[PDB]
C-alpha cells in the first residue's frame, strides 16, 4: 500500500485517501450552518468558549467576500481564511472585468477550481475545511457548501462540522414544514436553534453563538453580522426551545 | 513530495563510487564490440553490429561509426540514442571553433568538451547518465593521428590501440600481443578483424555483421580521406584477409 | 510631453551655532504664478534631534523627507534604538538621493 | 529520506541539531570578555607534523573592531567571513561610523536558517565574535547555526568545551586585567588539548579599543605560555 | 512499489494510476447514454439526489461547453468541472484563433491529448473522469465522441458509460443489428429521446420519474438540456404507447 | 509515525503532525504572559539564559510604537514574523498615513504561517506570539500560534507552565481589566502572574522582562535596574 | 589614440603606434603604448574611442593568453585576427558597441612566415603587405604602394617605416608625439627603443 | 532546476557525501609534493594496468594553472578537469583586474571555495578530488605548496602526499624530511621525491611522473630516462 | 506547486538494464500487430483495426498517419502516445526542417526527429518512455524508399520489411520466406495481407483492417494543377473497397 501518504495518488479504489483524511480534519471543527430562506441566506456558527479570558465578540469567524456573499468554515481556521482571501481575489478580478459584482454560481466554481487543483499535486495538501457560503444576486438567493475534494453543490440548507448529522436532522425538518418557504427573520431564529440543538455534540466547553445574514429585503442585498437586539432576540428564542 | 520517487543519479557509494556510472558501464559491457587501431600511416575504426537480421538494410545503415567532421570520426559502443545525442552536439562544437578560429578544431579539444558534458551529468542535474562510451579517430596538424576513448563518467584517455563493449578483456589482451609501433594501415585493418573474429559472440564474423572506417593520408599530397566502408568493401576486404 | 518635474518656489535658511542649529524656511507654496498655499510648512522634525527641508519641487522634496524619516525608524529598529547622529543621517541621505542619479529629485536638501 | 527543514516531534530541527554534533568534533575556541579588551584564542590542530601550522587561520578579522574564532567545519566559516566583513564595509559606507557588534552578529545569524528546499544545509560551524563598540563597550558572541546567539562574559566552544566552560564558570570576574584573561585562555586551552601546549599548535588575538583587533605573534603568545608556567609553579 | 504510485511503467508494461483513475469513473453510480437521430444527438444521464437538503436544479453531469457542443461526464463533480472549464476555455480559444466553432471530435482529440500528457508526465494526476462530447458537427453530421484517463478517444455510433454500460451497450448493438443503419431513423428530436430512454429503462430494468433523468440534446447551430417539464412530457409520450 | 515526515501530509484522523512538533517548540520555550485593561496592554517575559557566563535572551520585540509582542520558541521565526509586522505596521502608515489595527496585525500572521503549512518544502514557523497594542479601539491583546490561529483575549500565556499564570489570570479577569489608568498596578498584575509559572527560579532583575502599551503611551520595554520596582 | 601603422617585410612584422593621448586641448601623455601581446608571437595595435581601446585590447589578451594555458599551446596569428574579427562582428549589433580600430601582426611559427591583419571596429579584416587605420591611411598606402617591396629585410621595413613618420610630421594637423616601434619575428616580440 | 540536498547531515554530525568523496580520493593514484630551498617538485603515480596508451596525447596529471602555478590531483579525473579550468579562468581574471598574477594562497583558496560551495549548494555533489597546488608568488623566491580537498578545507604543507596509499608514503616523509634543513638543492628534492613514490609504485618505468617547478615561471616535466636515472640510482644505494 | 520532478525517471539498475525502456516494450508487446514491407517501387505499412466496441466507429481512429505527403506512419503499443508522437513529428518536419530549406525532410532525418523526441523521454526530468515502437515508411528524391521502425529507447533501424507487436515473431519469420530484392508494389501488398491474416483472429476485411502505401505521385490527390514540379503525394491510404478488392484475389 501507502497510497494514503501522498497527495493525488489514486488508491485501487479509485479514491484519494489524503482528500478523505482531510475531511477527518474537518469532522474534527466546530459546528458551522446554512439556511437559505425567500429572499436570501443566513449563516450561524459555534465558537467554542476554551477559556473565560476570550474576549466576547471579538474572535470572528464568518468572513465576507466583496460586499454581497458570506462565508462560514469548520475545520482548520487558517485554510478557510486562505480560501476565501482567494476568493476575495477571485470576486476583485470579476468586477474589475465584468463590471457587476459575482454572481453566486460563478463564485462558487471559482472556489470549487481553487480547492480542486489542491488535490492534483503531491507538494501540496488539500484543504481542511468544509465552507459553506452564498448571497444574493440578479437571479436571486444562493447557498453552497465546499468540501475539501472540490465538490460543491447548492444547498436548500447546509451543515458541517462535529454536530452536521444533528443539523441536517433539524435543517431536513424546515424543508418540509415549510415548503412556500421561510422568511429571513424566521431563519435567523431557526439558525440560532439549531446551533444550540447542535452544540448538544459539543457540549463540554460552552459557547458563543454567531450569526450573519443577506436578503434582498432586510439587508438591502448585502452582507451584514446579526448584532444587538436582533441577536439576544435569537438567543432567547434558541435558549426556549432547548428548555 | 516528489522527494519519494528521486533515484538520486548523481551521488557517490560507501566505497567512493558513482553508482549510475557504473551501472552505465555495466550496460555497455553487453553492446557490440568496437575497436581501434592508431598506425604511423592512419588509423582503423572496426565495429560489430549487434546481432542482425537477414531483412535488416545494411547499405543505408549507421550504428557504430559516426563522422563528426572530415578529419574526425567516433565507433559508438551503447544505446544508440543517446550517443546521437553527443555526436550532434560535438559536430556543433566542431563547426562553432572552425567559425571562431578559421581551423578545424584540434581532437582533444573537441573530445575533452564531449566529455566534460558527460561529466556534468554524474556531478548535477539528477538525471541519468548518457549510457555511451566512444572511440574517437581523428587527425590534426598537431599530434598527427590521434586514438582516445570517452565513457558515460566524462573520463578520457588515448590510445595506440582500444576496445569498446563487449568483450574488451580479450580484445585488449590480443590486441596487445600483436600490435608494433611501426605497424602500417593495412596491418592493422589485419589486427582489427582478427580481434573481432577470435572475441565475437557470434558463430563467424561476416560482411552484414561489421561496420568499416579509415583515416588516411591516402589522398593526394599532406591531405587527409575518411574512408567509411560500403557492404561489398567489407566483403572484399573479409575475403583479402582471409577471414571468409 | 509630460514633464514629471516642477518648481514649487520657497526658500530655506540653515544657520548652525556653538550649541544650536536653526533651520528656517517660508511656508509659501506655488506654481507658476499662483499661490497654492500661504501655510505649507517644508521643514520637518525628523527625530533624534535631526531637522530637515528639502527644498525645490515639493513631491519629491515630501518623498525625500518621507523616506528619511522612514529611514530614522528602521536604524532604530536594526541598531538596538541607537541615535542617528546628524553625520550618519547625512551620509544615509547621500544614498537616497544618489540612488535616484538618473532621475533625480530635483531637490536642494538641508538638515 | 525526509525533508531538510523537518521537526523532530519534541520540537527542533533534525539538520540544525545534526550541526551541532559537528561542532562537539571541531577543535577548541575560548573567548572572555573583560573591560580592558577581549581576548580570543583557539587550538590550531594539526592533523600532521608536515603541516605549516601558520598557515591554520582560525582566528579572523572582520573589521578593525571586531574579531571572530571558528569551530567545526571551517571551510563553512568563509562565506559567513565574507558575509560579515561585507555588512561591516557597507554599513560604514551608508553610514560614516563603526557597526555595532550586536548588529554585525545578527546580520550573520540571519544566513544561518536560509536552507532548505537558499543554501542546501545549515553551516558545520560555530563562531565567537569578540568586538567593541561606543555603545555597549567590549562583547563577546555565540553565533550558533541555529540562527541563536548569545552574548558572553566568557565562552568556549568545540570539543573541548562543556570541560573548558565549567572551568571559565569558576574562573571569571567582572575585574579581569587583559592580560589575567590572555593567561586564563592559555591555561584552559593546555587543559582540554590533547597535544602539549605551546606557540605553534595554540593561537592568541585580542581587540582593544586603542589598537583594534591584533592577532599576537608566534613570539609573544611563547611568552605568555612561559610566564603561565612559571605562575602555576610559584604556588 | 511506488510504480503503483505515479505514472510509469510497471514490469509487465501497465500504468496502475490509470486503472485506477478508470475505477474512479463508477464512483458516481450513475449511467450515461449517446445516440445520433437524423438532425440530431441525444445524451441522457441518470440523475441521483440522495440528500433531501440539497437544491437538485445545481446537482447535474451534463455541460453546455460551447453553443453546439455539450459534455456528459462520468465521474466525481470536482474533476468533471475541471474538465468542463478546460473545454470550454478551449472552444472558445479556438474560435478566437482560427475563425470557426470548435469541432465536437477536434475538442475530444485535444482533451484526449491533454489526458495523454497526465499519463506520461509524473507531477500531474489523470482526472478520474469519462467525458461524452456530442453535437450535430456542420461537417460530419450527428458525432459522439468520447474521452477516458488513458487519453484514448473515439467516436460513436451510439454509446453508453457507467457501472451497467455493458447492459446498456449490448440493447444497443442488438438494435442496430436489428435496423441495420448507424443512427436511429428519425425526423424530430423529442422522439430521439423518447428512445434514450426507453432503451435505458430496458437495459437498466428500472423505470424514471422526472427527477430521475438528465437530458441533453444537440441540434444544429445549438445544444441545451431539458428542464424537469421537458422530460415529464417526454416520459408521458413513451407511457402512452 | 509515517504521517510526519513533512508539512503536506494529512494523518488518518485529520492531524498535521509537523505542524503538533512546531507547536512543541513553543512548550519547552520560556514563560511569558500577556494581559490587559481598557487603557494599557502589559507583556511580562521571564529570560532565559544558557549558563551564570552568558546574557538573558531577549524575549520582547517592538512593532511599531503603538505595537509589539513577546515570544516563546524558536527565537530566528520570531525574528522574521515580527520583521513581517515592522514592514506591514510601517506600509499601513507611508500608504494611508493610519496605525495599523492589532486586529489586522492578527490576520496578517495567520495567513503568513498558514502558507508554509500547506506547501512543500517550506516548515511551519517554531515559535508562538503575543501581540499587545493599543489602536482606534482601545487596548488589545493577542495570542499566535503557529498552526495559523490567532485568539484575541482579556490575558494569556505561552511557554513552559503556562497553564500556573493562564490559571491565575482566569481568576484575576475582573480584577485586573478595571485597572484603567494605573501603569504600574497593571504591571504588578502580570508580575504576580508570570509568578505562579515559577519553580525552583525566582525573578532577578536581569532575569524579568516588561513591556507595556496604552492610551498615552508608547510600546516600551523595561530592563536591567528598571524592572527592580516590580520584585 | 589616432596613429597605427603596420608593415609585414620578408621575415617579420612591424607595427608603429602614436604616443600622443589627446583629450579636449590638452596632450596628457607623450609615452602611451597602443599595444598589447596576445601571445609571445603575436602584437595588437589598436586606436579608436577612449576606453573602449584599452578595455577591447585586454579583454582580447585575456582570452589569447586563456587559450595558451588550456591547450599548452600558441594559436596562429590567423586563428587570432578571425577571433578578434567574431568578437567586433558580435559588437557592432550591440547595445553599446566597441569602437576600436586594430592591427594584429604575428610571425606563424608552423608556415615561418609574417602576417599582417587590419581589423576595423565593424568586424571587417583584411591580411595585407601594409596597413594603417584612421588618417594615417589617406598618406602612407600611396607612399608604401610606391616604396614596398615585398623581399624587404627589417632594417628597410624600419627606413619605409621612418619614411611614413616623417610625412606623417609633416602634413598630419595633429602632434602625435612619435611612435612606438615593435618588430614581430621568428624570435618573437621585441621594441626599438631609439626612433 | 534540480534542487535536491545531496550533502546532508547525519546524526553523529557527518556529511557522508563529503566524506564518501574522500573515498574517491583515497582509490585515486598517488600524488606527492616535497618542497626544497628554492624549489617545489609534484611526483605523480601513474597505474600500470593500461598498456598500448599513448603518453603523448594522454591528460598529464601535473596541470598547469598559469605560468608560475601547477595543480597536481587525486581522485576522479573528470572531476579535476572542471576544477582546474575554473582555476584557470580565475588566474587570468585576476591579472585582468589587479595588474598582478595570482599568489599560489590565493589561488588555492578560490580552488577550496569551489570545492566548498558543491557540498552546500542544491543539486550537486561534491568533488571527488584532493588537489596539490604549487608554485611561486610573482617577484617571489620562497617556495609554496598547499593542499585542498572536497570539504573545502585547505592548508600549506612542507611536503604532503595525497591518493591511494598515501598514508605509506606520508610514514616515508615524515622521518626522511627535516625541517631545519629542507632538500638543498633540485637533485635533492627530486630524489626524495622519487624515493617516497618507490615505497608505493611498483616499478619505477613509466608509473613515475616529475614536474620540476622553480622560481620566475620556470617550469619543467622530466622525460622517462631523467626519471629512471634517479630509480638506478636509489636501488643501487639501497642494496648496503 | 510546480513540476518539482526534475530528476530521471528512467536509471540504470546494478545489471546494466533501463527499466522503463524494457518495461515500455513489454507493452509494445502487448499492442496489436503491425508491418512493414518494402518493395522496388514503393513501400506498404499495415495494422489490425482493433475495435473497442461494435458501436464505436473505427473510420474515426486512425492508426496509420500522414507525416509529410511522402512519408506514413504506423505503430504498436499505446495509441494515445502514437497520437501526440505523430502530432510532434509532423510539426517538428515544419520546423526543423521545411521552413528552414523550403522542402519536406528525407525518410531518415524526420525519423531522426522523432528518434531524438523519444529519446529525450527515456532521460529528461519527471517523465516515463514513449509506450510505442513506430514503423515509418517514406521516399525523397536521394535515398528513394526507406521503412524504419523506432523503438521507445530511441533507437531506430531500416529494414527490408519487419513486423512488431502481438505476433511480431512468427510475422517476421514468415515475411524471411517471402521478401526479396524484386518484388514489386502489388506483390508487396499481397504479402503483407497474407501475413497479417496470420496475426488477425476475428473478421478480416476492409473494414478490419487499416493499410497504406507510400509508391507513385498521385496528382488527382494534390488539390490542384498549374505547377509542373508539383506532382503530388507519394503516401497513399488505401479505402476499404481496394482491401477486400485484393482479397479476392488471395
Ligand atoms: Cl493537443
Ligand atoms: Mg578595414
Amino acid at each position: 500500500t501507502g497510497y494514503d501518504l501522498s497527495n493525488s495518488v489514486f488508491s485501487p479504489d479509485g479514491r484519494n485517501f489524503q482528500v478523505e483524511y482531510a475531511v477527518k480534519a474537518v469532522e474534527n471543527g466546530t459546528t458551522s450552518i446554512g439556511i437559505k430562506c425567500n429572499d436570501g441566506v443566513v449563516f450561524a456558527v459555534e465558537k467554542l468558549i476554551t477559556s473565560k479570558l476570550l474576549v466576547p465578540q471579538k474572535n470572528v469567524k464568518i468572513q465576507v467576500v466583496d460586499r454581497h456573499i458570506g462565508c462560514v468554515y469548520s475545520g482548520l481556521i487558517p485554510d478557510g481564511r486562505h480560501l476565501v482571501n482567494r476568493g476575495r481575489e477571485e470576486a476583485a478580478s470579476f468586477k474589475k472585468l465584468y463590471k457587476t459584482p459575482i454572481p453566486i454560481p460563478a463564485f462558487a466554481d471559482r472556489l470549487g477550481q481553487y480547492v480542486q487543483a489542491h488535490t492534483l499535486y503531491n507538494s501540496v495538501r488539500p484543504f481542511g475545511v468544509s465552507t459553506i457560503f452564498g448571497g444574493v444576486d440578479k437571479n436571486g438567493a444562493h447557498l453552497y457548501m465546499l468540501e475539501p475534494s472540490g465538490s460543491y453543490w447548492g444547498y436548500k440548507g447546509a451543515a458541517t462540522g462535529k454536530g452536521r448529522q444533528s443539523a441536517k436532522a433539524e435543517l431536513e425538518k424546515l424543508v418540509d414544514h415549510h415548503p412556500e418557504g421561510l422568511s429571513a427573520r424566521e431563519a435567523v431564529k431557526q439558525a440560532a436553534k439549531i446551533i444550540y440543538l447542535a452544540h448538544e455534540d459539543n457540549k463540554e466547553k460552552d459557547f458563543e453563538l454567531e450569526i450573519s445574514w443577506c436578503s434582498l429585503s432586510e439587508t438591502n442585498g448585502l452582507h451584514k453580522f446579526v448584532k444587538g437586539d436582533l441577536l439576544q432576540e435569537a438567543i432567547d428564542f434558541a435558549q426556549k426551545e432547548i428548555n | 513530495g516528489s522527494r519519494r520517487y528521486d533515484s538520486r543519479t548523481t551521488i557517490f557509494s560507501p566505497e567512493g563510487r558513482l553508482y549510475q556510472v557504473e551501472y552505465a558501464l555495466e550496460s555497455i559491457s553487453h553492446a557490440g564490440t568496437a575497436i581501434g587501431i592508431m598506425a604511423s600511416d592512419g588509423i582503423v575504426l572496426a565495429a560489430e553490429r549487434k546481432v542482425t537480421s537477414t531483412l535488416l538494410e545494411q547499405d543505408t545503415s549507421t550504428e557504430k561509426l559516426y563522422k563528426l567532421n572530415d578529419k574526425i570520426a567516433v565507433a559508438v559502443a551503447g544505446l544508440t540514442a543517446d550517443a546521437e545525442i553527443l555526436i550532434n552536439t560535438a559536430r556543433i562544437h566542431a563547426q562553432n571553433y572552425l567559425k571562431t578560429y578559421n581551423e578545424d578544431i584540434p581532437v582533444e579539444i573537441l573530445v575533452r568538451r564531449l566529455s566534460d558534458i558527460k561529466q556534468g551529468y554524474t556531478q548535477h542535474g539528477g538525471l541519468r547518465p548518457f549510457g555511451v562510451s566512444f572511440i574517437y579517430a581523428g587527425y590534426d596538424d598537431r599530434y598527427g593521428y590521434q586514438l582516445y576513448t570517452s565513457n558515460p563518467s566524462g573520463n578520457y584517455t588515448g590510445w595506440k590501440a582500444i576496445s569498446v563493449g563487449a568483450n574488451t578483456s580479450a580484445a585488449q589482451t590480443l590486441l596487445q600481443m600483436d600490435y608494433k609501433d611501426d605497424m602500417k594501415v593495412d596491418d592493422a585493418i589485419e589486427l582489427a578483424l582478427k580481434t573481432l573474429s577470435k572475441t565475437t559472440d557470434s558463430s563467424a564474423l561476416t560482411y552484414d555483421r561489421l561496420e568499416f572506417a579509415t583515416i588516411r593520408k591516402g589522398a593526394n599530397d599532406g591531405e587527409v580521406y575518411q574512408k567509411i566502408f560500403k557492404p561489398q568493401e567489407i566483403k572484399d576486404i573479409l575475403v583479402k584477409t582471409g577471414i571468409t | 510631453q509630460f514633464n514629471p518635474y516642477g518648481d514649487n518656489g520657497g526658500t530655506i535658511l540653515g544657520i548652525a551655532g556653538e550649541d544650536f542649529a536653526v533651520l528656517a524656511g517660508d511656508t509659501r507654496n506655488i506654481t507658476d504664478y499662483s499661490i497654492n498655499s500661504r501655510y505649507e510648512p517644508k521643514v520637518f522634525d525628523c527625530g533624534d534631534n535631526i531637522v530637515m527641508s528639502a527644498n525645490g519641487f515639493a513631491a519629491d522634496g515630501d518623498a525625500l523627507v518621507k523616506r528619511f524619516k522612514n529611514s530614522v525608524k528602521w536604524y532604530h529598529f536594526d541598531h538596538n534604538d541607537k541615535k542617528l547622529s546628524i553625520n550618519s543621517a547625512a551620509r544615509n541621505i547621500q544614498h537616497l538621493l544618489y540612488g535616484k542619479r538618473f532621475f533625480p529629485y530635483y531637490v536642494h536638501t538641508i538638515i | 529520506d525526509r525533508g531538510v527543514s523537518t521537526f523532530s516531534p519534541e520540537g527542533r530541527l533534525f539538520q540544525v541539531e545534526y550541526s551541532l554534533e559537528a561542532i562537539k568534533l571541531g577543535s577548541t575556541a575560548i573567548g572572555i570578555a573583560t573591560k580592558e579588551g577581549v581576548v580570543l584564542g583557539v587550538e590550531k590542530r594539526a592533523t600532521s607534523p608536515l603541516l605549516e601550522s601558520d598557515s591554520i587561520e582560525k582566528i579572523v578579522e572582520i573589521d578593525r573592531h571586531i574579531g571572530c574564532a571558528m569551530s567545526g567545519l571551517t571551510a563553512d566559516a568563509r562565506s559567513m567571513i565574507e558575509h560579515a566583513r561585507t555588512a561591516a564595509v557597507t554599513h560604514n559606507l551608508y553610514y560614516d561610523e563603526d557597526i555595532n557588534v550586536e548588529s554585525l552578529t545578527q546580520s550573520v545569524c540571519d544566513l544561518a536558517l536560509r536552507f532548505g528546499e537558499l543554501m542546501s544545509r545549515p553551516f558545520g560551524v560555530a563562531l565567537l565574535i569578540a568586538g567593541h563598540d561606543a555603545d555597549d563597550g567590549y562583547q563577546l558572541f555565540h553565533a550558533e547555526p541555529s540562527g541563536t546567539f548569545y552574548r558572553y562574559n566568557a565562552k568556549a566552544i568545540g570539543s573541548g568545551s562543556e570541560g573548558a566552560q565549567a572551568e571559565l564558570l569558576n574562573e571569571w570576574h567582572s575585574s579581569l586585567t587583559l592580560k589575567e584573561a590572555e593567561l586564563l585562555v592559555l591555561k584552559i586551552l593546555k587543559q582540554v588539548m590533547e597535544e602539549k601546549l605551546d606557540e605553534n599548535n595554540a593561537q592568541l588575538s585580542c581587540i582593544t579599543k586603542q589598537d583594534g583587533f591584533k592577532i599576537y605573534d608566534n613570539e609573544k603568545t611563547a611568552e605568555l605560555i612561559k610566564e603561565l608556567k612559571e605562575k602555576e609553579a610559584a604556588e | 512499489g511506488y510504480d503503483r504510485h505515479i505514472t510509469i511503467f510497471s514490469p509487465e508494461g501497465r500504468l496502475y494510476q490509470v486503472e485506477y483513475a478508470f475505477k474512479a469513473t463508477n464512483q458516481t453510480n450513475i449511467n450515461s447514454l449517446a445516440v445520433r437521430g437524423k438532425d440530431c444527438t441525444v445524451v441522457i444521464s441518470q440523475k441521483k439526489v440522495p440528500d433531501k437538503l440539497l437544491d437538485p436544479t445545481t446537482v447535474s453531469y451534463i455541460f453546455c461547453i460551447s453553443r453546439t457542443i455539450g459534455m456528459v461526464v462520468n465521474g466525481p463533480i470536482p474533476d468533471a468541472r475541471n474538465a468542463a472549464l478546460r473545454a470550454k476555455a478551449e472552444a472558445a480559444e479556438f474560435r478566437y484563433k482560427y475563425g470557426y466553432d470548435m469541432p465536437c471530435d477536434v475538442l475530444a482529440k485535444r482533451m484526449a491529448n491533454l489526458s495523454q500528457i497526465y499519463t506520461q508526465r509524473a507531477y500531474m494526476r489523470p482526472l478520474g473522469v469519462i467525458l461524452t462530447f456530442v453535437s450535430v458537427d456542420e461537417e460530419l453530421g450527428p458525432s459522439i465522441y468520447k474521452t477516458d484517463p488513458a487519453g484514448y478517444y473515439v467516436g460513436y455510433k451510439a454509446t453508453a458509460t457507467g457501472p451497467k454500460q455493458q447492459e446498456i451497450t449490448t440493447n444497443l448493438e442488438n438494435h442496430f443489428k436489428k435496423s441495420k443503419i448507424d443512427h436511429i431513423n428519425e425526423e424530430s428530436w423529442e422522439k430521439v429521446v423518447e428512445f434514450a430512454i426507453t432503451h435505458m429503462i430496458d437495459a437498466l430494468g428500472t423505470e424514471f420519474s422526472k427527477n430521475d433523468l438528465e437530458v441533453g440534446v444537440a441540434t444544429k447551430d445549438k445544444f441545451f438540456t431539458l428542464s424537469a417539464e421537458n422530460i415529464e412530457e417526454r416520459l408521458v409520450a413513451i407511457a402512452e404507447q | 509515525n509515517n504521517y510526519d515526515g513533512d508539512t503536506v501530509t494529512f494523518s488518518p484522523t485529520g492531524r498535521l503532525f509537523q505542524v503538533e512538533y512546531a507547536l512543541e517548540a513553543i512548550k519547552q520555550g520560556s514563560v511569558t504572559v500577556g494581559l490587559r485593561s481598557n487603557t494599557h496592554a502589559v507583556l511580562v517575559a521571564l529570560k532565559r539564559n544558557a549558563d551564570e557566563l552568558s546574557s538573558y535572551q531577549k524575549k520582547i520585540i517592538k512593532c511599531d510604537e503603538h505595537m509589539g509582542l513577546s515570544l516563546a520558541g524558536l527565537a530566528p521565526d520570531a525574528r522574521v514574523l515580527s520583521n513581517y509586522l515592522r514592514q506591514q505596521c510601517n506600509y499601513s502608515s507611508l500608504v494611508f498615513n493610519r496605525k495599523l489595527a492589532v486586529e489586522r496585525a492578527g490576520h496578517l500572521l495567520c495567513d503568513k504561517a498558514q502558507k508554509n503549512t500547506q506547501s512543500y518544502g517550506g516548515r511551519p514557523y517554531g515559535v508562538g506570539l503575543l501581540i499587545i497594542g493599543y489602536d482606534k479601539s482601545g487596548a488589545h491583546l493577542l495570542e499566535f500560534q503557529p498552526s495559523g490561529n490567532v485568539t484575541e483575549l482579556y490575558g494569556t500565556a505561552i511557554g513552559a507552565r503556562s497553564q500556573g499564570a493562564k490559571t491565575y489570570l482566569e481568576r484575576t479577569l475582573d480584577t485586573f481589566i478595571k485597572i484603567d489608568g494605573n501603569p504600574d498596578e497593571l504591571i504588578k498584575a502580570g508580575v504576580e502572574a508570570i509568578s505562579q509559572s515559577l519553580r525552583d527560579e525566582s525573578l532577578t532583575v536581569d532575569n524579568l522582562s516588561i513591556a507595556i502599551v496604552g492610551k498615552d503611551t508608547p510600546f516600551t520595554i523595561y530592563d536591567g535596574e528598571a524592572v527592580a520596582k516590580y520584585i | 589614440m589616432d596613429i597605427i601603422l603596420g608593415i609585414r617585410v620578408q621575415d617579420s612584422v612591424i607595427l608603429a603606434s602614436s604616443k600622443a593621448v589627446t583629450r579636449g586641448i590638452s596632450v596628457l601623455k607623450d609615452s602611451d603604448d597602443k599595444t598589447r601581446q596576445l601571445s609571445p608571437h603575436t602584437l595588437m595595435s589598436f586606436a579608436g574611442e577612449a576606453g573602449d581601446t584599452v578595455q577591447f585590447a585586454e579583454y582580447i589578451q585575456a582570452n589569447i593568453q586563456l587559450y595558451s594555458i588550456r591547450e599548452d599551446y600558441e594559436l596562429s596569428p590567423q586563428a587570432v585576427s578571425s577571433f578578434v574579427r567574431q568578437e567586433l562582428a558580435k559588437s557592432i549589433r550591440s547595445r553599446r558597441p566597441y569602437q576600436v580600430n586594430v592591427l594584429i601582426g604575428g610571425y606563424d611559427k608552423k608556415k615561418n612566415k609574417p602576417e599582417l591583419y587590419q581589423i576595423d571596429y565593424l568586424g571587417t579584416k583584411v591580411e595585407l603587405p601594409y596597413g594603417a587605420h584612421g588618417y594615417s591611411g589617406f598618406y602612407t598606402f600611396s607612399l608604401l604602394d610606391h616604396h614596398y617591396r615585398p623581399d624587404m629585410t627589417t632594417e628597410e621595413g624600419l627606413d619605409l617605416l621612418k619614411l611614413c613618420v616623417q610625412e606623417l610630421e609633416k602634413r598630419m594637423p595633429m602632434d602625435f608625439k612619435g611612435v612606438i616601434v615593435k618588430i614581430v619575428d621568428k624570435d618573437g616580440i621585441r621594441q626599438v627603443d631609439d626612433f | 532546476g534540480y534542487d535536491r540536498a545531496l550533502s546532508i547531515f547525519s546524526p553523529d554530525g557527518h556529511i557522508f557525501q563529503v566524506e564518501y568523496a574522500l573515498e574517491a580520493v583515497k582509490r585515486g593514484t598517488c600524488a606527492v609534493g616535497v618542497k626544497g630551498k628554492n624549489c617545489v617538485v609534484l611526483g605523480c603515480e601513474r597505474r600500470s594496468t593500461l598498456k598500448l596508451q599513448d603518453t603523448r596525447i594522454t591528460p598529464s596529471k601535473v596541470s598547469k594553472i598559469d605560468s608560475h602555478v601547477v595543480l597536481s590531483f587525486s581522485g576522479l579525473n573528470a572531476d579535476s578537469r572542471i576544477l582546474i579550468e575554473k582555476a584557470r579562468v580565475e588566474a587570468q581574471s585576476h591579472r585582468l583586474t589587479l595588474e598582478d598574477p595570482v599568489t599560489v594562497e590565493y589561488l588555492t583558496r578560490y580552488v577550496a571555495g569551489v570545492q566548498q560551495r558543491y557540498t552546500q549548494s542544491g543539486g550537486v555533489r561534491p568533488f571527488g578530488v584532493s588537489t596539490l597546488i604549487a608554485g611561486f608568488d610573482p617577484r617571489d623566491d620562497e617556495p609554496k605548496l598547499y593542499q585542498t580537498e572536497p570539504s573545502g578545507i585547505y592548508s600549506s604543507w612542507s611536503a604532503q602526499t595525497i591518493g591511494r596509499n598515501s598514508k605509506t608514503v606520508r610514514e616515508f616523509l615524515e622521518k626522511n624530511y627535516d625541517r631545519k634543513e629542507p632538500p638543498a638543492t633540485v637533485e635533492e628534492c627530486v630524489k626524495l621525491t622519487v624515493r617516497s613514490l618507490l615505497e608505493v609504485v611498483q616499478t619505477g618505468a613509466k608509473n613515475i611522473e616529475i614536474t620540476v617547478v622553480k622560481p620566475d615561471s620556470d617550469i619543467v616535466a622530466l622525460s622517462s630516462e631523467e626519471i629512471n636515472q634517479y630509480v638506478t640510482q636509489i636501488e643501487q644505494e639501497k642494496q648496503e | 506547486m510546480t513540476d518539482r520532478y526534475s530528476f530521471s525517471l528512467t536509471t540504470f539498475s546494478p545489471s546494466g538494464k533501463l527499466g522503463q525502456i524494457d518495461y515500455a516494450l513489454t507493452a509494445v508487446k502487448q499492442g496489436v500487430t503491425s508491418l512493414g514491407i518494402k518493395a522496388t517501387n514503393g513501400v506498404v505499412i499495415a495494422t489490425e483495426k482493433k475495435s473497442s466496441s461494435p458501436l464505436a466507429m473505427s473510420e474515426t481512429l486512425s492508426k496509420v498517419s500522414l507525416l509529410t505527403p511522402d512519408i506514413g506512419a504506423v505503430y504498436s503499443g499505446m495509441g494515445p502516445d502514437y497520437r501526440v508522437l505523430v502530432d510532434k513529428s509532423r510539426k517538428v518536419a515544419h520546423t526543423s526542417y521545411k521552413r528552414i530549406y523550403g522542402e519536406y525532410p528525407p525518410t531518415k532525418l524526420l525519423v531522426s526527429e522523432v528518434a531524438k523526441i523519444m529519446q529525450e523521454a527515456t532521460q529528461s526530468g519527471g517523465v516515463r518512455p514513449f509506450g510505442v515502437s513506430l514503423l515509418i515508411a517514406g521516399h525523397d528524391e536521394f535515398n528513394g524508399f526507406s521503412l524504419y521502425q523506432v523503438d521507445p529507447s530511441g533507437s531506430y533501424f531500416p529494414w527490408k520489411a519487419t513486423a512488431i507487436g502481438k505476433g511480431s515473431v512468427a510475422a517476421k519469420t514468415f515475411l524471411e520466406k517471402r521478401w526479396n530484392d524484386e518484388l514489386e508494389l502489388e506483390d508487396a501488398i499481397h504479402i503483407a495481407l497474407l501475413t497479417l491474416k496470420e496475426s488477425v483472429e476475428g473478421e478480416f476485411n476492409g473494414d478490419t483492417i487499416e493499410l497504406a502505401i507510400i509508391g507513385d505521385e498521385n496528382p488527382d490527390l494534390l488539390g490542384y494543377t498549374g505547377i509542373p514540379t508539383d506532382k503530388g503525394p507519394r503516401f497513399r491510404k488505401l479505402t476499404s473497397q481496394e482491401i477486400n478488392d485484393r482479397l479476392e484475389a488471395l
